[PDB]
């Protein structure tokens, strides 16, 4: 029986606020993934959120890489106005990201609640496959500021008071000429890019200090877009390599290695760079030239994501970082 | 890409009820989170936003028309309807079905992308396919080895008919002209196209002339006398 | 139409056009403005939502904003294809939907004056056979858009039995008009010869037909 923390200040102060409660696991074998199927008392939504059923390009590396049309259940692919109509009927989302070598898994479970039930669901129990996990609710003293190593934070509208937050974002993978998140990629770093070799439209949905309402990813007159925008593009490998007890970093850096997305491809369509030992960078990801989000599951593999060259690559789907806002104290 | 296209009948008689269809393409319409609109546009004058429908079944209509308007949704068949019941001749209009958006969590805020649009018409009368006639290139209209010929298409009722060239192979050099609004009721265009002499002796020119809401489909032949 | 649009806004390539939607807090105070391009009789295009924002494959001529109650569409660099109709658009709380403005009609003045491009086509082989004749005049590529229209036989005109349509812009800044005739075939050949002229800014273009060529 483990344990998620969903952390519920005593107030919210006005705003649309939903509050994210995520924890990792332990790890299980390579080719256990599809066994996990999961069951709730809190997921709540109309059979959106825990039903989570995609069509994946699975990259078995051997040795070598071996292309797939697989079945994944469980991810964090995300759609539109999802966490809207889950706000609106005060159900909930939850789902769960994955870091694999070629021989384990560790999972990384989020939930996502409309802060409207942070006095109905003070408590919860959710089983993914070998492991039960209670949600357990828990009250900070804090107003409405966010509990950052000590004391309680509030944005916004102020000297100036700053600090750095953490924040969690899914990419949502919608299609229309607004959505072409590429384009502003290259309007914003400048890298030698166009509109056909990187065609996947689609943008980020996040939430800041596990209580705040979402925040979409990019929108040019938004403060706190934009920084999320930096964050996830600066280091899309993730802002927290070191998963649970993995700060002694043994990397065996296979090396560069090319995968057809999805397996009926006629050439290679992904570059990826193989590992081996401990499993920290997340193994999900979403094709970039392809118009549909077709999605990509790696294990023991770092996907390319430098986009200084503009084919061939791939985006993350959940990310966790820190960006800089403004609040207060006391 | 994604792609919304409506279809219905062009002709609708009074005090009857209007029955259209818009089709989602290219995105999984329960993969939309949208609210699929539909919006009118009466002849020369400005835009009307009918109503709208979610994946779920969220009905919300213009407060003028809620006493007529009736949206259908398919989620299994990618599609969603109009149903506006009581049409008059003030309804005749071009009806536009819309991926209504909004952006973060506030209502309807735009609309991307749209279909094409269809010309639903009023008038107790009825339907009638048009007559195509061939405009050939004689020795009058020459300047420098070129010179032009013309398809006319007459005498049909209502609005609008069409007409392409070669099917679709020939778009360059093409114009075709707005319909007349005769004293008898009835409209009448015409499509001429530009070309140079020099295909006279060893290429062809062939519209295609069509009318939805008389079945009419007519591939005519245009040579010089 | 809730949303109050200026009727008609005009400028010059090289401008900053700006056009206006002013309503009230129940539709522009509280929600986002969309605005939307029409080009010349097609179906509308979304250029500006969320009050700033651009879609893919819009340029930065056309930018937006909203203060208030009432929002603008500034075109800084005006350019020749920009003569449309632009609408705005706004969520209304008070009447629960999305209401437009009255569009406004935007004209690109400027443009050099032209000459008329006439074309005649006489009736065909065919049509005779059908107790009918009809012979077409062409007005293309001309600028202003206004013309008068003059059909003669042997120095002498004729006027009824003339359809006349509104003069129309096309999809390249320069306006058309057609005109038809329609006459008992008798009356095809029982004159020499049949010509149309168009007239503009004064100026006159002519076009004659017979029918002793080959039918």
């Amino acid at each position: 029986v483990y344990d998620m923390k969903i952390e519920c200040p005593h107030t919210v102060s006005f705003g649309e606020n939903s509050v994210i409660g995520y924890v990792e696991l332990p790890p299980m074998p390579l080719a256990d993934t599809a066994q996990m199927v999961p069951e709730s008392s809190c997921s709540m939504d109309n059979h959106q959120s825990i039903n989570t059923i995609t069509k994946y390009t699975q990259v078995i590396w051997r040795g070598e890489t071996v292309s797939t049309e697989v079945d994944l259940k469980g991810t964090c692919v995300l759609k539109h106005k999802m966490v809207e109509e889950s706000y609106r009927s005060r159900k909930s989302i939850t789902c769960y990201d994955l870091s694999c070598n070629s021989t384990f898994c560790k999972p990384t479970l989020y939930m996502i609640v409309p802060i409207h039930a942070c006095n109905m669901m003070k408590s919860c129990l959710i089983a993914l496959g070998p492991y039960r996990v209670q949600v357990v609710y828990e009250r900070t003293y804090c107003m409405t500021g966010v509990l950052i190593e000590g004391k309680c934070f509030v944005p916004d509208q102020s000297i100036f008071d700053i600090a750095s937050v953490h924040v969690v974002c899914f990419f949502v993978a919608v299609k229309g000429n607004t959505y072409k998140l590429f384009e502003q990629v290259k309007k914003s770093f400048e890298s030698t890019c166009n509109d056909t070799e990187n065609k996947v439209q689609g943008y980020y949905i996040c939430i800041v200090g596990g209580n705040s309402a979402p925040i979409y990813v990019p929108t040019l007159d938004d403060f706190r877009s934009m920084e999320a925008f930096t964050g996830i593009f600066k280091s899309p490998h993730g802002e927290d390599h070191d998963l649970a007890g993995e700060e002694i970093a043994s990397y065996s850096i296979v090396g560069p290695a090319n995968a057809k997305v999805p397996h009926s491809a006629s050439s290679d369509t992904l570059s990826l760079i193989a590992y081996s030992g401990i499993p920290s960078y997340s193994s999900l990801s979403i094709l970039t030239s392809s118009t549909d989000a077709k999605h990509v599951f790696s294990p023991g593999l770092f996907p390319k994501l430098n986009h200084t060259n503009c084919d061939k690559s791939a985006i993350p789907l959940t990310w966790t970082g820190m960006i800089d806002l403004p609040g207060y104290y006391e | 890409q994604v792609q919304l296209l409506e279809s219905g009948p062009g002709l609708v008689k009074p005090s009857q009820t209007l029955s259209l269809t818009c089709t989602v393409s290219g995105d999984s319409i329960s993969s939309g989170g949208f609210y699929w609109s539909w919006i009118r546009q009466h002849p020369g004058k400005g835009l009307e936003w009918i109503g709208y429908i979610s994946y779920s079944g969220s009905t919300y209509y213009n407060p003028s028309l809620k006493s007529r308007v009736t949206i259908s949704v398919d989620t299994s068949k990618n599609q969603f309807s109009l149903k506006l019941s009581s049409v008059t001749a003030a309804d005749t209009a071009v009806y536009y079905c819309a991926r209504g958006d909004s952006s973060g969590y506030n209502p309807l805020n735009w609309f991307d992308p749209w279909g094409q649009g269809t010309l639903v018409t009023v008038s107790s009368a009825s339907t009638k396919g048009p007559s195509v006639f061939p405009l050939a290139p004689s020795s009058k209209s020459t300047s420098g080895g070129t010179a032009a010929l013309g398809c006319l298409v007459k005498d049909y009722f209502p609005e609008p008919v069409t007409v392409s060239w070669n099917s679709g192979a020939l778009t360059s050099g093409v114009h075709t002209f707005p319909a007349v609004l005769q004293s008898s009721g009835l409209y009448s265009l015409s499509s001429v196209v530009t070309v140079p002499s020099s295909s006279l002796g060893t290429q062809t020119y062939i519209c295609n002339v069509n009318h939805k809401p008389s079945n009419t489909k007519v591939d005519k032949k245009v040579e010089p006398k | 139409s809730v949303l109050t649009q200026p009727p008609s806004a005009s400028g010059t390539p090289g401008q900053r056009v700006t056009i206006y939607c002013s309503g009230s807090t129940s539709n522009i105070g509280g929600n986002t403005v969309s605005w939307y391009q029409q080009l010349p009789s097609m179906a509308p295009k979304l250029l500006i939502y969320s009050n700033d924002q651009r879609p893919s494959g819009v340029p930065d001529r056309f930018s937006g904003s909203k203060s208030g109650t009432s929002a603008s569409l500034a075109i800084s660099g005006l350019q020749s294809e920009d003569e449309a109709d632009y609408y705005c658009a706004a969520w209304d709380e008070n009447l629960n939907g999305v209401v437009f403005g009255g569009g406004t009609k935007l004209t690109v003045l400027g443009q050099p004056k032209a000459a008329p491009s006439v074309t005649l086509f006489p009736p065909s082989s065919e049509e005779l056979q059908a107790n009918k004749a009809t012979l077409v005049c062409l007005i293309s590529d001309f600028y202003p858009g206004a013309v008068t229209v003059a059909w003669k036989a042997d120095s002498s005109p004729v006027k009824a039995g003339v359809e006349t349509t509104t003069p129309s812009k096309q999809s390249n800044n320069k306006y058309a008009a057609s005109s038809y005739l329609s006459l008992t075939p008798e009356q095809w050949k029982s004159h020499k010869s049949y010509s149309c002229q168009v007239t503009h800014e004064g100026s006159t273009v002519e076009k004659t037909v017979v029918p002793t060529e080959c039918s």
